[PDB]
């Protein structure tokens, strides 16, 4: 049966996967101490898929997850939390300090020696699986294990693993808004292990669902429990073929063939249907041409990203329940007719649909309700440039001035390190530069 | 007598399979068990050709089932039909093809090939006569374009004689829900020209159209986009099943239909079309079947048969019918239609007469039409090939499988000579 | 036999249409769903005219409905025989034509000629022989004068040999319900002169008039207006499908009844119209009706006959007659009415007697007349067409839709080329 | 099916919006939470039709209304009235001033970055519909936002709508009663784009129907809530043929055809019959020829404007219950009697007759009742070119003296734009003098 291994990492990481551990506990029927009885009373059905639940005998259902933070604050909630006999007690914690939101501390100072506990526990885990595998990997830029670790554990994965698919879902450092002062050190030095060894980047941001949550939900006061349900709510639409019935499944390795045209350009700016409120629930119709609809305006991007200054290359319209096939056409064929919807020459194909037709659930606790319809489009564009280019002016604003680099290079890491992610991009930003224009003859 | 085996891959493959085996079954009064309990015994006469017989009275279609990587697996056997199926028929590995042509063709289908064709000679050798191999694949697909011209490249060297019809589902101008699909109908195209006898030119625009301006389906879901192919299905080998006053076989018609060895490229029409419930304000008649099967807006193929010339149709009729009323709306059609037709071959319409309907029909129809109007469905795909090939858009998941650059450009040149070998016959002379 | 197709354009034409169904139908005897349920054989051996059969002993109309624009949809899909229509045949599109002619003609009749087309064709060739298309439309709207004289250029077009019959419903000199009429009727008598046989020209005056003055009713709805219309619309063709003593199909009347091929405007008359419970003072007889026929009173066109002379005139009688009665009735008004004829014609009048009456009546009659009085429905658009037009009063609304001023200049120059050809003929020589 | 979009732009917008969708929810069956109780006991018929509803799937009807005021004052009444939960609560609102009587802010200052959330949402609004569109707007002249904002709102719905049907309903300031010293400011700069942009303004005025509330009502103190009413019964049977099952139906295209000679002269000058009491209901015949003639006397007008001063140019009779054809003809060739009532040469044709047979029904609390049927008159006279030199005049008498322009100059617009909306009225007026003189020969 295929399967994931959700690898999270650092607090970003971590704190997404309280959520969509949540989440999934309560489609398929697992209470908080792993048993089922929900299923019981019809007595018949293995929902508790393979994909994410390894099955012991006594009735208990283990998740396929391994979190390392290196800093025990935050697992700490985990271990005493509602979901402390849930996951298997290895989930690795050890760190005799935190990182202190530096690259350097890091990928060689104490992410080394930590690292031999985590690629170990991977093939005691790996080895329990037939058939597909997929590394849905969880943290974010600009923090010190979210980049630094990940970026030891890419390379250290990408050797023992060799070609399988890893789905890594990033948390990007917003344009105008900064929770760090070093976070434009830290996301330019995490993309040089990013751009080689993950193969699909999905990358999200927090100032981009602050005006979701405000303007959509109408929420005023959002808190980082009501952001990580809306990537809890993506995430599972991504992994949702995997498990469920549908018309049209797209498995993890049809993302590899659809979404990403060259071997360097895959970065997809992930969105959604998060319209409910649940007042507005009532008002509206939110049929297949409405929810379709919803990627048009970019006022509901995940990323702070202005689409209409940008191509796109390829879409991947994945729906959820109570979907027909015949009206997704009628919502495709009127966005090829919109003029600044704007395409290249070289993609004429366009979109692609997978129609899963499991209704997405709703987590008790606000603060969506219970919608008929979904949508994740996920959608590599040209305007993701602009994104970076906003984020590599911060790098070189106190590169000049050597600001901050004397934690940096004063932990085992050279100084030359800074250079040779500026030249990936520099040489990055350049590619988007010359795949969006088209050829003239 | 003649029998046919089934083949079935990609996941549209078995989808349209799942529903072309409730036809057969219901066309011959057949439960879900395989227990006969049909009404008249005229239709046991040729229950060999695609049920051969069980130990008590039950039957099993020779139905190998090549897609069933897992997903798909257990809604076929947890289906309406899962219980009628040969169990060591399903026929399949782990780590299904990713909608790529090189995992279908090369990677995943060289390792799963050897298991598949061990089940072909088991159902070849359990048989007096075979002449059919049914292959319900898809193109732009993975599976369905990789790996089920794999064994047609196999079966047609184990088998040089057989009529292999590929009732091949293809791609769409508009309706585009596979990015990578020019390349697995341009790589798949280049395999059935050479190793198949006849193949179905069939589009989900032109289901889509008459599901909705003449069948006023409100929502058309894929269940009943498939329950017109497979009317085409079982209406192709109905002269073969049953009785008749002039009988065709899979191979009168590949035989008349098709003029030159590269064109067999057909699309097929079905007839009587209409929305009803139990008050319907027409006649079935001869000459009120023969303006809908002709009627442009009645094809499957999604082209405009207008603009260009019928080569040659086959009209295999079904039900009580005269032959005076059938040669003369034969006759009449292509008269008035004497630029719509070559002109250099004498009669283009051959007919085809059964003997028994379907089952709530009173007559039925099957227009099986080789035309120059399937030239738009092969410019359409080498427009959108060659845009994509000439950046080297898509092409590291194909080369990081094995191919190579030369395997793309021997793909189009294949396509475009029959392209040059159908706007030659549209044109006057 | 000879068969009609009926078309209905405008919302004017199937409120006519819907009537004219129900008179047609109560004549044959066949009930909302088609059913025949009549009281002799003598009414089935022509129902091939205007009901072609279905499956189970039903029967449908051929009438053709351009003139659906969805807020007369539900009303005659649920009016009292909106189970009779056959369901393919409601032809229409959206944002309906605005009392303009640009948007029937030009605009929204381009994108909707070739779905109505596809339907004539379809119920052309279920036809043995045709002959008729009747096309109940009205001058003054937008859809019944754009949209109506559209499909005359192109169903004359791709039949050149069948007779037009345009049951045409014309302007008022007072009535009127349409600021911009003097337009849509100057632009269509353009059109109705060139493609049409034979163009009934009926008024709302003369049928506001006969419900008042003759036929004394207190409030004449519009249905009470169409029932006049209809009961000359099936008695232009009761020859076709009855017996009688002196047969006059559609073309001895349009033989006879046109001197010129431009001199085609004619005015329906009918008689018996009285206004009685069950106690009438009269009696029926030949001689009762013909001085109702010829009387200025119960014209429908809505001019006075007396100032012009009558070119020539046919009185198409039904029931049981006699026709000694018949051709001496006819003599005696044409020695008395001498100035009020032509002279230069040796006999003016023909006779055209069926042998079937309506259903509660003993005998009718219907004068179909060629005056020259039809002068004055020429002249007063005329005027008033010339004072809108000195002005250009409410052009910006058509020539922003595609026209020129060098089309309205052609539509007058034809309308005036009429007035001409008609004031010849009424002066003395 | 056919359908208006209905903008109210103002606080006279918006407060004719309290009443016109009072109206509409009694005609339909709706009560004030969107259910139809009326409708399922019969248990058949759509008749929340399309026209002013849109249907969610759970039974709940919603209007096809927007309005703006830039001022919460006027909103949250209807945010916290009875009709709280009817309309969807995208209500805009959001100004964080009002405008302060000035068509400068206005056209240009806070009309301008409140416009985007305005006609984005049209265009989700618009979006939801199949075939005739037409923009109900509803406004004052004289005011601030229904003058600036609604001139912002037409320049910028004539471009991505086109060549679409526009209805504005304008209250135009008295020439003898105004409520505001800068009023012919505002009424002179809004006509600017009035004349280009909307194709048919209905103008109507507050002093003519004081009069029609005190003599023939015989209320001694109408306030506005029962001024507002007669305008619902004028704007119900504008758009009566669209909902309603008529022996002689008028689109939204057929008043463009017949009402509009020349692209500048469209300002029609509705009327009504309304000499219910209801004492005076009985006493009374009202047939058609009664109603008919309720037209002639200049004490009905809806606009202080004398129409006997005047030729007419094309009129349009729109009727509503139990009205047979053939009384209309009497009571119109009646008309074309009277040598008072008098007509231009170049329109020989004059009336067009509307009959929908559905009665006008009664606004429970006052003030007309049953009557079996009724007129609303649409005629442009040649009349209102001395309703305008009335206020042409009061425009010049303080513009001589440079008063009150100082705060129409010192918000972004010039003071060159007075001059430039003088040109127009005068020129305006002029068109006014040439067609209603016919020409000798
Ligand atoms: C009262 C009556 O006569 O009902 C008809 C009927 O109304 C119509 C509309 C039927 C109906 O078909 C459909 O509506 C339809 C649905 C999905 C996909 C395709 C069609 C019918 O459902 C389909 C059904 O067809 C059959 O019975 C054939 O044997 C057909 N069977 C199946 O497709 C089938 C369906 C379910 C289970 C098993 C078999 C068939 C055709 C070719 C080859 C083999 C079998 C028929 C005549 C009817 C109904 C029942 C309404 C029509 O279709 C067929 C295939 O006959 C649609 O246009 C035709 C014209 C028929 O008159
Ligand atoms: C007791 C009796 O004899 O009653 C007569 C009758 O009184 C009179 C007044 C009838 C009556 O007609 C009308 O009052 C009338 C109403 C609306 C529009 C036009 C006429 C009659 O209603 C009409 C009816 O006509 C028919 O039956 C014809 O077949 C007629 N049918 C229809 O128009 C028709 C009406 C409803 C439903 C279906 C058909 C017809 C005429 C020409 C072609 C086809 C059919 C008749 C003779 C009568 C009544 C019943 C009172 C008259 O009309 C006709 C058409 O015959 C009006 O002047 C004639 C003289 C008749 O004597
Ligand atoms: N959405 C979301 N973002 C978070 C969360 N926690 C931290 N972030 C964001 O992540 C970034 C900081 O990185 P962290 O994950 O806190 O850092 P870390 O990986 O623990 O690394 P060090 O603390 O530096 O060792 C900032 O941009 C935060 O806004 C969370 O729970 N949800
Ligand atoms: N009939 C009617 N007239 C009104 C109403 N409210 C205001 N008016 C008239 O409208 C004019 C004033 O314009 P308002 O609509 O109040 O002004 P506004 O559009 O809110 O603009 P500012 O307040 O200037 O921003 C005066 O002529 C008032 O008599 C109402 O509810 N009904
Ligand atoms: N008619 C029909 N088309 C299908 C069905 N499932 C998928 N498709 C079409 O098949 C193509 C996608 O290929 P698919 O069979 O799902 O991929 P595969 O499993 O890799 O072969 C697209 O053109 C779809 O529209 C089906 O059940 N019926
Ligand atoms: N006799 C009759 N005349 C009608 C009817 N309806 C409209 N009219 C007349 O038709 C003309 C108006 O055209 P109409 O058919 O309604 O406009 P359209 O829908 O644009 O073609 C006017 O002269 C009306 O008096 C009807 O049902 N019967
Ligand atoms: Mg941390
Ligand atoms: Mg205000």
């Amino acid at each position: 049966m295929r399967e994931c291994i959700s690898i999270h990492v650092g607090q970003a990481g971590v704190q997404i996967g309280n959520a969509c551990w949540e989440l999934y506990c309560l489609e398929h029927g697992i209470q908080p101490d792993g048993q089922m009885p929900s299923d019981k009373t019809i007595g018949g059905g293995d929902d508790s898929f393979n994909t994410f639940f390894s099955e012991t005998g006594a009735g208990k259902h283990v998740p396929r997850a391994v979190f390392v933070d290196l800093e025990p604050t935050v697992i700490d909630e985990v271990r005493t939390g509602t979901y402390r006999q849930l996951f298997h007690p290895e989930q690795l914690i050890t760190g005799k300090e935190d990182a202190a939101n530096n690259y350097a501390r890091g990928h060689y100072t104490i992410g080394k020696e930590i690292i031999d506990l985590v690629l170990d526990r991977i093939r005691k885990l790996a080895d329990q699986c037939t058939g597909l595998q997929g590394f849905l990997v969880f943290h974010s830029f600009g923090g010190g294990t979210g980049s630094g670790f990940t970026s030891l554990l890419m390379e250290r994965l990408s050797v023992d693993y060799g070609k399988k698919s890893k789905l890594e879902f990033s948390i990007y450092p917003a344009p105008q808004v900064s929770t760090a002062v070093v976070e434009p050190y830290n996301s330019i030095l995490t993309t040089h292990t990013t751009l080689e060894h993950s193969d699909c980047a999905f990358m999200v941001d927090n100032e981009a669902i602050y005006d979701i949550c405000r303007r959509n939900l109408d929420i005023e006061r959002p808190t980082y429990t009501n952001l990580n349900r809306l990537i809890s709510q993506i995430v599972s639409s991504i992994t949702a073929s995997l498990r469920f019935d549908g018309a049209l499944n797209v498995d993890l390795t049809e993302f590899q063939t659809n979404l990403v045209p060259y071997p360097r350009i895959h970065f997809p700016l992930a969105t959604y249907a998060p319209v409910i409120s649940a007042e507005k629930a009532y008002h509206e119709q939110l049929s297949v041409a409405e929810i379709t609809n919803a990627c048009f305006e970019p006022a509901n991007q995940m990323v702070k990203c202005d689409p209409r200054h940008g191509k796109y290359m390829a879409c991947c319209l994945l729906y959820r329940g109570d979907v027909v096939p015949k009206d997704v056409n009628a919502a495709i064929a009127t966005i090829k007719t919109k003029r600044s919807i704007q395409f290249v020459d070289w993609c004429p194909t366009g979109f692609k649909v997978g129609i899963n037709y499991q209704p997405p659930t709703v987590v008790p606790g606000g603060d969506l309700a219970k919608v008929q319809r979904a949508v994740c489009m996920l959608s590599n564009t040209t305007a993701i440039a602009e994104a970076w280019a906003r984020l590599d002016h911060k790098f070189d604003l106190m590169y000049a001035k050597r600001a901050f680099v004397h934690w940096y290079v004063g932990e085992g890491m050279e100084e030359g390190e800074f250079s040779e992610a500026r030249e990936d991009m520099a040489a990055l930003e350049k590619d988007y530069e010359e795949v969006g224009v088209d050829s003239v003859e | 007598m003649r029998e046919i085996v089934h083949i079935q891959a990609g996941q549209c493959g078995n989808q349209i399979g799942a529903k072309f085996w409730e036809v057969i079954s219901d066309e011959h009064g057949i439960d879900p068990t395989g227990s006969y309990h049909g009404d008249s015994d005229l239709q046991l006469e040729r229950i060999n050709v695609y049920y051969n017989e069980a130990t008590g009275n039950k039957y099993v279609p020779r139905a190998i089932l090549v897609d069933l990587e897992p997903g798909t697996m257990d809604s076929v056997r947890s289906g309406p039909f899962g219980q009628i199926f040969r169990p060591d028929n399903f026929v399949f590995g782990q780590s299904g093809a990713g909608n790529n042509w090189a995992k279908g063709h090369y990677t995943e289908g060289a390792e799963l090939v050897d298991s598949v064709l061990d089940v072909v000679r088991k159902e070849s050798e359990s048989c007096d006569c075979l002449q059919g191999f049914q292959l319900t694949h898809s193109l732009g697909g993975g599976t369905g374009s990789g790996m089920g011209t794999l064994l047609i490249s196999k079966i047609r060297e184990e088998y040089p004689d057989r009529i292999m019809n590929t009732f091949s589902v293809m791609p769409s101008p508009k309706v585009s829900d596979t990015v990578v699909e020019p390349y697995n109908a341009t790589l798949s195209v280049h395999q059935l020209v050479e190793n198949t006898d006849e193949t179905y030119c069939i589009d989900n625009e032109a289901l889509y159209d008459i599901c909705f301006r003449t069948l006023k389906l409100t929502t058309p879901t894929y269940g009943d986009l498939n329950h017109l192919v497979s009317a085409t299905m079982s209406g192709v080998t109905t002269c073969l099943r049953f009785p008749g006053q002039l009988n065709a076989d899979l191979r009168k018609l590949a035989v008349n239909m098709v003029p030159f060895p590269r064109l067999h490229f057909f699309m097929p029409g079905f007839a009587p079309l209409t929305s009803r419930g139990s008050q319907q304000y027409r006649a079935l008649t001869v000459p009120e079947l023969t303006q809908q099967m002709f009627d442009s807006k009645n094809m499957m193929a999604a082209c405009d048969p207008r603009h260009g010339r019928y080569l040659t149709v086959a009209a295999i009729f079904r039900g009580r019918m005269s032959m005076k009323e059938v040669d003369e709306q034969m006759l009449n059609v292509q008269n008035k239609n004497s630029s719509y037709f070559v002109e250099w071959i004498p009669n283009n319409v051959k007919t085809a007469v059964c003997d028994i309907p379907p089952r709530g029909l009173k007559m039925s129809a099957t227009f099986i039409g080789n035309s120059t109007a399937i030239q738009e469905l092969f410019k359409r795909i080498s427009e959108q090939f060659t845009a994509m090939f000439r950046r080297k858009a898509f092409l590291h998941w194909y080369t990081g499988e094995g191919m190579d650059e030369m395997e793309f450009t021997e793909a189009e040149s294949n396509m475009n000579d029959l392209v040059s070998e159908y706007q030659q016959y549209q044109d006057a002379t």
